C-alpha cells in the first residue's frame, strides 16, 4: 500500500501541471549581457561571436543549437531564473500563471482527478485536501525543492567508435548545474564499466543532470579542435535526465541522444541514481511507480469499471500499442510517464503484463500480439547504426530482460494449457471465441518469434509445433470424451428416433463385445470432431498452413487412436465372435469408407 | 473399537428383530406399529448419531468412527427396506383403486358430446375418478403424517408416490388389453383413446395427487414430484395420445432406431444401391434407390413365383408424396434381378433421419392376391453419413419393434379415418403372408 498512496500523490501532482500544457520557450536570439553559460550544454555565451537564445518568459539561455534539448518547463525555468536574479514579483506572477493553469485544469478535466482518486480509492475530502496540498508543491516552483543526487555511472553498452583503432576510449561527464564531474576512462572498450560515483547538490528539479559520453582524445587533433569547438573528446552520445524524473534509487538504462548533426551516436549509458529529494524521502522510481499506477488504473478499468472485462481501447496506426486505455486513464499514464520520463516501451512492457494476466479474455489476444510484435519490432530493428544484439539491447531494457522472458514463458505455457483444450475452451459455436483462439495462437507465434528475435533464441519452441502438440492433447481430451459419451453424442446429433438420443450405458457410450453400435456411433462422432477440425478449426488456424492443417491432424490422431482401440477390440470380437458376420462387413464398410474419406 | 462393535451388533440385532417382524405388522389392522417401527428405526439412526457425537464424532478412532458411519447407512437403508415393505403392503389396494379410477374415467369419453354426468367438468371427473385413491390417500397420509418422524414419512410417502404413479401408468394410461383392442388383431373397433377430456381429468387427477403428495410442504417437494420420472413417464404415455400423425410418425421413426441393424430369421436378402441427394437442384432431399436385385428369396411356392420389389418410403410429411414404387415382376426366380432405378421425395424440413425405406418383396398374383415375401428397413440415419450406399438387405416377415412403436401403431390405428396414418399403420402392419417358406421372423 506505501507505494500506492506515494503514487497517487505523485500522479495528482504530474497531471495538476501536465507537461502537455507547459509554456514554450520563446527565445529572442540574445548576445550575453553577463558571461553566461548555455544552460543545457556549458559552453560560453559571450559577446557577438556567442550569442546564445535568452527565452524572455523564463530568461533560460542556451545555444541555438541547445534551445530544443531545454525539456526545462518555461515557467518553472522562468520561476527559477527570475528567483535566482531576485525578481520576486517575475516570480509570483509565474507562481500566479502556474496556479491559473492549475484551475484551468481542474476545471477543464476535473475527471482526471476524479479517476485518480477512484483508482487509488481515496476519499473526495482527502483528495481534495492532497489535490491543495500537490498544487502547493507545484508552486514551491523549485525555490522549496531541494535534493542531494548520488550519480553511479554504471557502464554504457554499444558506443560509437571514433578513433583510428576504430573503438574509443569512453569517459563521462557528469553535470549538474554549477559543479561538473568526470569518470575515468576506459580504454578502447565500446561497452565500458565505469561503476564510479559522484555526488551533486540540485537545488532545482529543472536542473538536468546532463551524463555526456566522450572519446578521451588527447592528442595533437583535440588540442586543435579545443580552439574552435567546445567538446573536444570526441562525443559518443548524452542523456539529459530531467532531475523531476529522478525518483529515490533508480537504475535506469539510457539510450544515448546526439548532441550535433556531426555527432555519430550509438548505444546506452547504465546509470544508478540515488536522489534523496526534501519532501520525498526514500521513494520508488518512477518506472515503479509508473507500474503501480499502470496495474492499479489497469485493475480499475478491468475490475472495477468493467467487472473483470477488459475494455479494449479504440486505437490505430504504428501508436496504437500505445494507447492502453479510454482518453482520461490515457492522459494519467502519459502524463505520468512524460512527467516522470517512463519511456514508453516500458509502459507497453508493463501493459503487455498486465494483459498476460487477463489473456483468455475477448480480444486480448490480438492485442497482446500486436503489443509484442511491437515490443520485438522496437528491440529487433531500431538502428541498425548500433553494434549491439537485438538480445543486448533488450539487456539494455529498464523493464527487465529476465522478467519479460519469464513473463512470456508464464504466457507461453498458459497458451499452450489453453490450447491443449481448444476445442472446449473455444468452442465452434462462438465464432468470437474462434478469431480469440486465432488470436491465441498469433500471440503464441508473437512469443516464439520474440524468442527468435529478440532473444535471439538458437532452437526456442517452434509454435508451429508447440500447436500441433496442444492440438494433439486436445485431440486425445477429445478422443477420451467421446469415446467414453458416444451414445449421448450420437443419439443427440444424428438419431432420427428422439427416444434413442439419451444416456446407453457408458459401456455403450464405450465399447461392447454383443454389438458394433458403438464403434459406427464412434465412427460418425469421430467424423463429426474431423469435420469440425477440417471446417472450423483449420481455417481458424491457417497460420503455418505448410507445417498445421487442423483437419489432417484431427484426422490422423482420431484414426491413430480409433485404430488402435478398434484394433484391439476387432481382435476382442474375433474371439467372441458375438456379433454376426455381416455386421463386421458393415462395419468394414464403414471403416473402409472412413479410413478412404479421411485417412487414405 | 471394541465399544463402537458393542453398538453395531445390538442396533443391528434391533433393526433385524424389528426388520423379521415387519411384514407381519404391515396388515391393515395395525398401520401404526409399521409407523413406530420405523420411528423406532429412525430413532436408532438419530440416538445413534448423538452416541457418534458423545463418542468423539470426528475426533472418534477411524475404524470406530467407520463402524459407526457404516452402522448409520445400513440403518438408513433398513429404513428405507422398512419404508419399502410399508408401501407395499397398501399396493393391492392402490391397484384395487387404480383400476377402479379406471371403472370411473371409462364412463368420461370425448365429452364435448356426451351428456352432463360425463361433460361434468374437467375438475368434477377428475375428483370422480380420483374418489376411490383419495379415501385410501387423505386418511393414510394425514395418519402417517401424524404418526411418523418426518424422515418415515418422506421414505414412506416417496415408496407410495412411485406405486400410484406407476399403477396409473400401467392400470389407466397404457392398460394391456389395448394392445388387444386395437394394437393387435383381436376387435375392429375403434378401441376409443384417451380422448382430450379424458387426457384432461387425468392431468388434472395427476395434478391433485402431486398436491396430495406434496400436502402444502408437508409431503414430498413439488420440485421431487415434477421431476419424477414416474410422472414424467405418465405424462409422456398421456402425451402420445393426443400426438399428430406425422409426430406420432417421427416418434416412430426416431424411436425404432433397431429397425436398421440386422433382420433376425431372414427370408432372403434385397441388394440395393441407394444414393441420398441432398438434391443439388433444390436443398431438399430426394432418395434415388436402384434395385438391383434380390437373393434367397424363400418362396419356392405352389405355382408360377412371379416376384416383384414394391419399395416404399417412410417419414413425416409424404401425404402429398409418391410412397410407393414396385420393380417389375420376374417370373419363376428366386434370385430376380431388376436394375431399377426409383426417385423417391422426402420433405424439405425433416431431415434424412426422420426417414426409413420400407423395402418389400412381394409374388405378382392376378385372380389371387401378391404375396407377401418379405420386408427389409433401411435408416436413412445412416445414408445421411454414407451419401450413396451398396447393400444387401436381409428381407424379414415382420418389422420388430419396440414398446413405443407399438404403442404409437395402436395409437395411430385410432386414428382410423386419417389416410395418411391409415397407410402407416397398412404398411407397418404389412407382414409376409406367411406361405411357401415360413410365417414369423425374430428380431
Amino acid at each position: 500500500e506505501e507505494l500506492k498512496n506515494h503514487v497517487y500523490k505523485k500522479t495528482l501532482q504530474a497531471l495538476i501541471y501536465p507537461i502537455s500544457c507547459t509554456t514554450p520557450h520563446n527565445f529572442e536570439v540574445w548576445t550575453a549581457t553577463t558571461p553566461t553559460y548555455c544552460y543545457e550544454c556549458e559552453g560560453l555565451l559571450w559577446g557577438i561571436a556567442r550569442q546564445g537564445m535568452r527565452c524572455t518568459e523564463c530568461g533560460v539561455k542556451c545555444h541555438e543549437k541547445c534551445q530544443d534539448l531545454l525539456n526545462a518547463d518555461c515557467l518553472q525555468r522562468a520561476a527559477e531564473k527570475s528567483s535566482k536574479h531576485g525578481a520576486e514579483d517575475r516570480t509570483q506572477n509565474i507562481i500566479m500563471v502556474l496556479k491559473d493553469r492549475m484551475k484551468i485544469r481542474e476545471r477543464n478535466k476535473p475527471e482526471i482527478f476524479e479517476l485518480i482518486q477512484e483508482v487509488f480509492a481515496v476519499t473526495k475530502s482527502a483528495h481534495t485536501q492532497q489535490m491543495k496540498a500537490v498544487k502547493q508543491s507545484v508552486l514551491d516552483g523549485t525555490s522549496k525543492w531541494s535534493a542531494k543526487i548520488s550519480i553511479t555511472v554504471v557502464c554504457a553498452q554499444g558506443l560509437q567508435a571514433k578513433d583510428k583503432t576504430g573503438s574509443s576510449d569512453p569517459y563521462v561527464t557528469v553535470q549538474v548545474g554549477k559543479t561538473k564531474k568526470r569518470t575515468k576512462t576506459i580504454y578502447g572498450n565500446l561497452n565500458p564499466v565505469w561503476e564510479e560515483n559522484f555526488h551533486f547538490e540540485c537545488h532545482n528539479s529543472s536542473d538536468r543532470i546532463k551524463v555526456r559520453v566522450w572519446d578521451e582524445d588527447d592528442d595533437i587533433k583535440s588540442r586543435v579542435k579545443q580552439r574552435f569547438k567546445r567538446e573536444s573528446d570526441d562525443f559518443l552520445g548524452q542523456t539529459i535526465i530531467e532531475v523531476r524524473t529522478l525518483s529515490g534509487e533508480m537504475d535506469v538504462w539510457y539510450n544515448l541522444d546526439k548532441r550535433t548533426d556531426k555527432s555519430a551516436v550509438s548505444g546506452a549509458i547504465r546509470l544508478h541514481i540515488s536522489v534523496e529529494i526534501k519532501g520525498e524521502e526514500k521513494v520508488a522510481p518512477y518506472h515503479v511507480q509508473y507500474t503501480c499506477l499502470h496495474e492499479n488504473l489497469f485493475h480499475f478499468v478491468t475490475d472495477v469499471q468493467n467487472n473483470g472485462v477488459v475494455k479494449i481501447p479504440d486505437a490505430k496506426g504504428d501508436d496504437a500499442w500505445k494507447v492502453y486505455y479510454d482518453e482520461t486513464a490515457q492522459e494519467i499514464v502519459d502524463e505520468f510517464a512524460m512527467r516522470y520520463g517512463v519511456e514508453s516501451i516500458y509502459q507497453a512492457m508493463t501493459h503487455f503484463a498486465c494483459l498476460s494476466s487477463k489473456y483468455m479474455c475477448p480480444g486480448v489476444p490480438a492485442v497482446m500480439s500486436t503489443l509484442l510484435a511491437n515490443i520485438n519490432a522496437y528491440y529487433a530493428h531500431t538502428t541498425a547504426s548500433t553494434n549491439v544484439s537485438a538480445s543486448d539491447r533488450f539487456a539494455a531494457s529498464n523493464f527487465g530482460k529476465e522478467r519479460f522472458v519469464k513473463l512470456l514463458d508464464q504466457l507461453h505455457n498458459s497458451l499452450r494449457i489453453d490450447l491443449s483444450m481448444y476445442r472446449n475452451n473455444f468452442p465452434a459455436s462462438s465464432p468470437e471465441r474462434l478469431q480469440d483462439l486465432k488470436s491465441t495462437v498469433d500471440l503464441l507465434t508473437s512469443i516464439t518469434f520474440f524468442r527468435m528475435k529478440v532473444q535471439e533464441l538458437q532452437s526456442p519452441p517452434r509454435a508451429s509445433q508447440v500447436v500441433k502438440d496442444c492440438v494433439k492433447a486436445c485431440l486425445n481430451s477429445t478422443y477420451e470424451y467421446i469415446f467414453n459419451n458416444c451414445h449421448e453424442l450420437y443419439g443427440r446429433e444424428y438419431q432420427t428416433d428422439p427416444a434413442k438420443k439419451g444416456e446407453v450405458p457408458p459401456e455403450e457410450q464405450g465399447p461392447s463385445i454383443k454389438n458394433l453400435d458403438f464403434w459406427s456411433k464412434l465412427i460418425t462422432l469421430i467424423v463429426s470432431i474431423i469435420e469440425e477440425d477440417k471446417n472450423s478449426y483449420t481455417p481458424c488456424l491457417n497460420q503455418f498452413p505448410q507445417e498445421l492443417n487442423v483437419g489432417k491432424i484431427s484426422a490422423e490422431v482420431m484414426w491413430s487412436l480409433f485404430a488402435q482401440d478398434m484394433k484391439y477390440a476387432m481382435e476382442e470380437h474375433d474371439k467372441h465372435r458375438l456379433c454376426k458376420s455381416a455386421d463386421y462387413m458393415n462395419l468394414h464398410f464403414k471403416v473402409k469408407w472412413l479410413y478412404n474419406e479421411y485417412v487414405a | 473399537r471394541r465399544f463402537a462393535k458393542t453398538i453395531s451388533n445390538v442396533l443391528l440385532q434391533y433393526a433385524d428383530i424389528v426388520s423379521k417382524d415387519f411384514a407381519s405388522y404391515c396388515s391393515k389392522e395395525k398401520e401404526k406399529v409399521p409407523c413406530i417401527l420405523m420411528n423406532n428405526t429412525q430413532q436408532l439412526r438419530v440416538q445413534l448419531e448423538k452416541m457418534f457425537e458423545a463418542m468423539g464424532g470426528k475426533e472418534l478412532d477411524a475404524e470406530a468412527s467407520g463402524t459407526l458411519k457404516e452402522l448409520q447407512v445400513k440403518l438408513n437403508n433398513v429404513l428405507d427396506e422398512l419404508s419399502h415393505v410399508f408401501a407395499t403392503s397398501f399396493q393391492p389396494h392402490i391397484e384395487e383403486c387404480v383400476r377402479q379410477m379406471g371403472d370411473i374415467l371409462s364412463q368420461v369419453k370425448g365429452t364435448g358430446n356426451v351428456p352432463a354426468s360425463a361433460c361434468s367438468s374437467v375438475a368434477q371427473d377428475a375428483d370422480n375418478v380420483l374418489q376411490p385413491i383419495m379415501d385410501l390417500l387423505d386418511s393414510n397420509l394425514t395418519l402417517f403424517a401424524k404418526i411418523c418422524e418426518k424422515t418415515v414419512l418422506k421414505r414412506v410417502l416417496k415408496e407410495l408416490w412411485k406405486l400410484v404413479m406407476n399403477t396409473m401408468e400401467r392400470t389407466i394410461v397404457l392398460p394391456p388389453e389395448f394392445l388387444s383392442k386395437l394394437k393387435d388383431h383381436m376387435v375392429r373397433e375403434e378401441a376409443k383413446s384417451l380422448t382430450p377430456k379424458q387426457c384432461a381429468v387425468v392431468e388434472l387427477a395427476l395434478d391433485t395427487i402431486k398436491q396430495y403428495f406434496h400436502a402444502g410442504g408437508v409431503g414430498l417437494k413439488k420440485t421431487f414430484l415434477e421431476k419424477s420420472p414416474d410422472l414424467q413417464s405418465l405424462r409422456y404415455a398421456l402425451s402420445l395420445y393426443t400426438q399428430a400423425t406425422d409426430l406420432l410418425i417421427k416418434t416412430f421413426v426416431q424411436t425404432q432406431s433397431a429397425q436398421g441393424s440386422g433382420v433376425e430369421d431372414p427370408v432372403g436378402e434385397v441388394s440395393v444401391h441407394v444414393e441420398l441427394f441432398t438434391h443439388p437442384g433444390t436443398g431438399e432431399q430426394k432418395v434415388t434407390v436402384k434395385v438391383v436385385a434380390a437373393n434367397d428369396l424363400k418362396w419356392q411356392t405352389s405355382g408360377i413365383f412371379r416376384p416383384f420389389i414394391e419399395v416404399n418410403i417412410v417419414g413425416p410429411q409424404l401425404s402429398d408424396k409418391k410412397r410407393k414404387f414396385a420393380t417389375k415382376s420376374k417370373n419363376n426366380s428366386w434370385a430376380p434381378k431388376y436394375n431399377e432405378s426409383f426417385q423417391f421425395s422426402l420433405s424439405a424440413d425433416a431431415g434424412p433421419e426422420c426417414y426409413e425405406l420400407q423395402v418389400c418383396v412381394k409374388d405378382y398374383c392376378f385372380a389371387r392376391e401378391d404375396r407377401t415375401v418379405g420386408l427389409a428397413v433401411l435408416q436413412l440415419r445412416e445414408l445421411a453419413q454414407r451419401g450413396s450406399a451398396a447393400c444387401w438387405l436381409p428381407l424379414g416377415r415382420r418389422i420388430h419393434m419396440d414398446d413405443t412403436g407399438l404403442t404409437v401403431l395402436r395409437i395411430l390405428s385410432q386414428r382410423s379415418n386419417d389416410e395418411v396414418a391409415k397407410e402407416f399403420v397398412k404398411l407397418k402392419s404389412d407382414t409376409r403372408s406367411a406361405e411357401e417358406g415360413g410365417a414369423a421372423p425374430a428380431p
